[PDB]
């Protein structure tokens, strides 16, 4: 019950495109389409997450007189040893009441940071996206917006019209198979696999949530002999690893992707990707078209072009004088692909003249109008404009 | 009413470099420097206790610190922080501090005593805190981009993070020996005293009062005091309770890590000029920024400087488009005409 | 429930209360030893560290 109108507009976002509804027997229709924002979430599959590790050390135990025993203890990067022949001061003189027959027990074991929770970098599996976009249509006078997922299978009814979007010409992502994420920033990386981090390098400690208990850790955690007379426990370790990706990981997709992607997260996604087309469907209901009998006639047109400037925005004008049969909604559209009219709707009324806003890039633009059902020609000599570059796209 | 300090104590612990370089057994001893804070801010760990009277009540104006085997008053006014120039105190209670530090290679944390004699510890620690953003600011601006970022929250409440505690201790004292004729005296003074002797007869032993020791030397003899009745931090600059196994308790510490919102400021806009495929900008700015730019099509090719001072630059606009980042400002896009 | 020697009790109910800390402080650090294992601990450390 009513006319399908299948069009294919290019990926680029802030760009209003016209497109001429054609049903025969009945009155032109002009659409105004414009993608607002177009989303690519690939799936996500959390390997593990990495933060700054903590290197527990209690109190050594200073053995006086007698001789310590280490332990094995299972946790992770555990690391025991007897140092013999100690001879520590505390503020009162010696500690121990022997001269050489003293050892000293030192401990040490490496645990997530109180940090993980808020200070952390999460290791991601990326795989297929799903593509989704929000369209603004001018529709009966009115704007509306259609959010829909690219791929061609997903029917949303606005006004009682059917729009299904996609699916998408390009199948690229800036997104690689493994990806790292830290707060508001994404990066590219093959990171090491979880139970093969290095000391001193991203993954150096390694669990699979914030909060997970297990832990993996590869620190290179070696204790050293304590100093002559003194109570601490020396140690020799690799920095975090964290720590200093977090200094020399460089500038993110979000400044690194091609095709001049925005990179947002929670969840991590592609915005505005402008790569590729995507093909457009509407099912239009019958009752919003009107037969050509029951449409205002046109006859008499002439065109006149008052002031033309050749740029990327809407440089011409231009003046229309008609004799129309009745009054009532006529369509306007450019019969020429080379220029472009901002108006898709105007009110006829009979012996009256209409005014346009067109944009093009010839110098001499020859362009063809057509005003409900009747097409008038239009000449202009269009000049160039003062700027070189411009700050926004065009068709 | 609940007061955890009435259990804990300040202690005396191991420092590399108490003045001129030289290592001594500290009151003001640094245990742990935190640094995870992206907004710069250090949570540093002390052998003192800030906020807290020697009669375990809060008192801001306060400091409690271990005087040679009983802690002692001393005013929270004369505690200070520094690198290689002072820092800014943020917060003080207990073990902890909270300061904002300028750029420096070691971290020195010190007080003033009752008789005027300034206690200071020294460590090394590399201090150069990552910028947050675009543009390296010196001063925090009321208003501008809101950037994630975390910090040490200023509230002295008991929740999340937490510290192991455990009995000190026996404490060597060799005051509590004398020689009586020519023999070793032990006065206990109302106190619990372990003793050794290298002499026969009697030479063990936990005594709660006072033992003689005859026909034996002053150098011969070791004594330490028993102190059972407090905790203490799991410090790895204090020996371990021979007397005790693995015995440990655990407290919560206040100043835990959140995230929280980093005011950044934006770079004035630069005198934009146009070109043939090209695009003219005439950089001033106030403070180090960074400038990226990347191409709007298949080949992006991102480059990226640091403008220190007054510069021009020349960016080929290509037919794809062409982006341009400076500082912490909305990127700019370029587009030549048809 | 929280552990004494051969008891079980309340971990918000220590039998010290009140003034467990200043009537017998080293038999309340001992106490509070045996609980750290406990998930309630801290409230067991409330109570026994609370007095007015
Ligand atoms: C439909 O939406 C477009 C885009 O928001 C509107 O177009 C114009 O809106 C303003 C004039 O009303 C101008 O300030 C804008 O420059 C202009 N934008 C574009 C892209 O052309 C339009 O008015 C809307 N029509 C409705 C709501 O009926
Ligand atoms: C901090 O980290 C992230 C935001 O980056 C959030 O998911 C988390 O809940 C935060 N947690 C805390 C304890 O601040």
């Amino acid at each position: 019950g009513g006319y399908e109108h299948v069009t294919v507009i290019p990926n680029t976002v802030g760009v209003p495109y016209k497109t001429l509804v054609n049903r025969p027997g009945y009155s032109p229709m002009v659409l105004e389409m414009e993608l607002l924002s177009v989303t690519l979430e690939p799936t996500l599959s959390l390997d593990y997450i990495t933060c700054e590790y903590k290197t527990v050390i209690p109190s050594p135990y200073v053995k006086c007189c007698g001789t310590a025993e280490c332990k094995d203890k299972n946790l992770p990067d555990y690391s025991c040893k007897v140092f013999t022949g100690v001879y520590p001061f505390m503020w009162g003189g010696a500690y121990c009441f022997c001269d050489a027959e003293n050892t000293q027990l030192s401990e040490a074991h490496v645990e997530k940071s109180e940090s993980c929770k808020t200070e952390f970098a999460s290791a991601y599996r990326a795989h297929t996206a799903s593509a989704s976009a929000k369209l603004r249509v001018l529709y009966q006078g009115n704007n509306i917006t259609v959010t829909a997922y690219a791929n061609g299978d997903h029917a949303v009814t606005v006004k009682d019209a059917k729009f299904i979007v996609g699916p998408m010409s390009s199948a690229w992502t800036p997104f690689d198979n493994k990806i790292v994420v830290y707060k508001g920033d994404v990066y590219n990386m093959d990171y090491p696999p979880f139970g093969a981090g290095r000391p001193g390098q991203f993954g150096d400690i390694q669990s699979r949530t914030p909060e997970s208990k297990d832990v993996y850790a590869n620190t290179q955690l070696v204790l050293q002999r304590p100093a002559a007379g003194t109570v601490h426990v020396p140690y020799s370790q690799a920095p975090s690893g964290f720590k200093y990706w977090l200094k020399e990981r460089g500038a993110s997709l979000q400044h690194t992707a091609p095709f001049g992607c925005q990179i947002a997260t929670n969840p991590v996604r592609a915005v505005n990707c402008a790569v590729g087309n995507m093909p457009i469907s509407i099912d239009i209901p019958e009752a919003a078209f009107t037969r050509v009998v029951d449409a205002p006639s046109l006859t008499d047109m002439s065109c006149e072009v008052p002031a033309c400037t050749h740029s990327s925005d809407f440089g011409g004008v231009a003046i229309i004088k008609y004799a129309a049969s009745k009054k009532g909604k006529c369509a306007v559209h450019s019969m020429t692909n080379a220029v472009t009219i901002r108006e898709a709707e105007i009110e006829v009324e009979g012996n009256s003249q209409l005014q346009i806003s067109f944009s093009t890039a010839l110098a001499s633009a020859e362009f063809r109008v057509q005003v409900c059902s009747t097409q008038v020609h239009c000449a202009a000599e269009c000049h160039p404009p003062k700027d070189h570059i411009v700050n926004y796209p065009a068709s | 009413n609940f007061n955890v300090y009435k259990a804990t104590r300040p202690y005396l612990a191991h420092c590399p470099d108490c003045g001129e370089g030289h290592s001594c057994h500290s009151p003001v001893a640094l245990e742990r420097i935190r640094n995870e804070a992206t907004d710069g801010t250090l949570k540093i760990q002390v052998s003192l206790q800030i906020g807290i009277k020697t009669d375990d009540s809060h008192d801001w104006t306060k400091l409690r610190y271990m005087d040679n085997h009983m802690p002692a008053d001393a005013e929270r006014a004369g505690l200070f922080v520094r690198t290689s120039a002072p820092c800014t105190i943020t917060g003080t209670m207990g073990h902890f501090i909270l300061a904002r530090c300028p750029k420096g290679e070691t971290l020195t944390v010190g007080f003033t005593d009752s008789r005027k004699i300034s206690h200071s510890c020294t460590h090394p620690f590399h201090h150069d805190p990552p910028v947050i953003g675009r543009e390296k600011f010196h001063s925090r601006p009321q208003h501008g981009k809101e950037l994630p970022c975390s910090t040490y929250v200023q509230s002295t409440a008991a929740t999340t993070e937490e510290i192991e505690v455990h009995m000190p201790p026996d404490t060597p004292d060799r005051t509590l020996m004398s020689q009586q004729s020519g023999n070793v005296k032990i006065t206990v003074n109302g106190q619990t005293v372990r003793y050794k002797c290298n002499c026969g007869g009697s030479n063990e032993g936990l005594t709660t009062t006072d033992k003689v020791i005859n026909n034996c030397k002053v150098d011969q003899c070791h004594a330490a005091v028993t102190n059972h009745k407090k905790w203490q931090y799991n410090s790895p600059l204090v020996p371990r309770n021979a007397e005790l196994g693995d015995r440990k308790g655990k407290i919560h510490i206040p100043f835990p890590l959140a995230n929280v919102t980093c005011r950044v400021p934006k770079a004035r806009n630069p005198t934009v000029t146009y070109g043939k495929n090209q695009v003219i900008m005439l950089l001033y700015p106030d403070h180090p920024t960074l400038l990226s730019y990347r191409n709007m099509g298949e080949e992006p090719n991102y480059q990226e400087e640091w403008v220190m001072h007054k510069k021009e630059v020349v960016l080929t606009v290509p037919t794809e488009g062409l982006e341009v980042t400076w500082g912490n400002n909305e990127p700019y896009k370029y587009w030549p005409q048809l | 429930m929280c552990l004494l020697a051969n008891t079980t009790f309340p971990c918000s109910q220590p039998p010290c209360t009140p003034c467990c800390y200043e009537k017998e402080p080293e038999e309340t650090l001992r106490m509070l030893e045996d609980n750290v294992m406990r998930p309630g601990y801290y409230q067991l450390l409330q109570a026994s560290l609370t007095c007015s």
